């Protein structure tokens, strides 16, 4: 019996430690893609702002 | 009158050159220099201090 219960909850707590870090894995690759490209537009940002420095002066 | 009228416009030029003087000496390093915000992209984003 003890062994019956324990299964029952090692079962419960794998599949919602499984599910938490497979939605915390596609957090993961999305918040990835998310950083590149709001650098990228950072970047951009950049050189555009270097330009109109160089403009102003 | 010619001597009159440079004895007044002389005083007028010898007021205006000294007035040139001033901005003949400098005319630049008066203003402030630049020190516009930009770049710093390359900074990381878990600062060594908690005000991440």
């Amino acid at each position: 019996d003890k062994y019956s219960e324990a299964l029952k909850d090692a079962q419960e707590k794998l599949e919602l430690a499984e599910k938490k870090a497979t939605d915390a894995e596609a957090d993961v690759a999305s918040l990835n893609r998310r950083i590149q490209l709001v650098e990228e537009e950072l970047d951009r940002a950049q050189e555009r702002l270097a330009t109109a420095l160089q403009k102003l002066e | 009158l010619g001597a009159r009228a440079k004895e007044s416009l002389d005083l007028r030029a010898h007021l205006k050159q000294v007035k040139k003087e001033d901005t003949e000496k400098e005319n630049r390093e008066v203003g402030d220099w630049r020190k516009n915000i930009d770049a710093l992209s390359g900074m990381e984003g878990r600062k060594k201090k908690f005000e991440s």
